[PDB]
């Protein structure tokens, strides 16, 4: 797995243990999205709220999805290739989530999902790219999403990850 | 608190 699949995973590792030590609210008071249009102009925010993970299962699961499904772009596709990915559904499955459902919420999963989207399309429609994703894999996706939780982040994600695949797709 |  390359370095910006690595990269991703100690940041998130970091974070979650500083989460333990200091609790949950303190770093979200920090990292998740503007609370309060005065702080606008803390531009990590858009970012950080997806470093931020809640329970064990919770960061095992999404840095799980992210090492298999991450590494295999970084792999195929390159490391500027998922720096996008994530950067752009990340900003997007923030915005959408926190409409739905306010500024507290955090996880990786809106890039997880924008990464299942993206890795499943790309491999339907352009398999001369080297990667694809069983069905098997975007069943047990698509009972995650009626099991639902960030459901604006989920949703958003899978949108922004089907969309780049698309236009990455044709080219 | 929501998960994503």
């Amino acid at each position: 797995a390359g370095p910006v699949t690595w990269v991703m995973m100690i940041a998130c590792v970091v974070v979650f243990i500083a989460m333990q030590i200091l609790g949950d609210q303190e770093v979200m008071l920090w990292l998740a999205w503007p609370f309060d249009p005065t702080l606008k102009f803390e531009f990590w925010r858009y970012f950080t709220h997806a470093l931020m993970h809640f329970s064990l299962m919770h960061i095992l699961f999404n840095l799980l999805w992210w090492w298999y499904l991450g590494g295999a772009v970084e792999k195929r596709l390159g490391s500027g290739k998922l720096i996008v990915i994530t950067l752009i559904s990340a900003l997007l499955s923030g915005y959408v989530q926190q409409k739905f459902s306010g500024p507290w919420f955090g996880g990786l999963s809106g890039v997880v999902f924008a990464l299942m989207g993206y890795v499943w399309l790309r491999g339907e429609r352009d398999p001369q790219s080297g990667i694809y994703l069983q069905r098997g894999l975007i069943i047990f996706a698509l009972i995650w999403i009626v099991a639902g939780m960030a459901n604006g982040a989920h949703i958003a994600g899978l949108a922004v990850g089907l969309a780049m695949a698309f236009v990455d797709s044709l080219n | 608190v929501r998960m994503a």
